[PDB]
């Protein structure tokens, strides 16, 4: 019984003890752990979107899945337990989300597009920030001016286009911030 | 605010 045979595993920033433990225990269910980010590679465990690891998924693997850091510890426990396992794997319950890690801002949006824009955000795993702060990831711009788009440039924040968005959700993967300046 | 740019008033939106 190798609940994981066929499943081909990479991580990216990941804790090394965490990354160690997701190492063993993805081994023991029966993946092929992955150092490097190999062809045949077909999981991305991701702790954050700011990597060439998931940079390279987004971009390049629409065939992977990018997975959170608690899928393989909740689906080894559960296998070592006794606890029943479906041909699903725990890999839809543990998808990491669209958006994660996003703190996402927005400037010169009327509405309803400020409300849709929010709700989508929500949705797929974002956090909505009505304020501009320095831990937001990303400004959606409708213009290039005002406070906030000044402030977000001193503080290094990605200013981008609402097509960052809408392109990210349909990829299911965070996107990088050069394709959509304004 | 100290390191914040507040959201903007609905009545100052495009």
């Amino acid at each position: 019984s190798k609940p994981l045979k066929g499943f081909v595993i990479c991580c990216t920033s990941i804790d090394l003890k965490q990354r160690t433990e997701i190492s063993t225990k993805a081994t023991k269910l029966g993946a092929a752990y992955r150092s490097d980010f190999t062809k045949d590679v077909t999981h991305l465990i991701a702790g954050d979107f700011d990597t060439p690891k998931y940079k390279f998924a987004a971009k390049s693997r629409p065939d992977i899945k990018i997975m959170s850091s608690e899928w393989i510890p909740v689906l080894y426990e559960s296998w070592v337990q006794g606890e029943d396992l479906d041909d699903g794997l725990l890999v839809d319950k543990h998808l990491l989300p669209t958006l994660f890690k996003c703190r996402v801002c927005l400037t010169n949006i009327g509405q309803p597009e400020r409300s849709r824009i929010e709700n989508y955000v929500l949705k797929h795993g974002g956090t909505f920030c009505p304020d501009l702060t320095r831990d937001v990831t990303h400004l959606i711009a409708g213009t290039s001016s005002g406070r906030k788009y000044e402030y977000a440039l001193k503080w290094k924040i990605n200013v981008v286009c609402v097509e960052w968005l809408w392109q990210s959700i349909q990829r299911n993967a965070v996107l990088e911030p050069q394709y959509f300046q304004l | 605010g100290y390191g914040r740019v507040e959201s903007t008033p609905p009545a100052f939106l495009p």
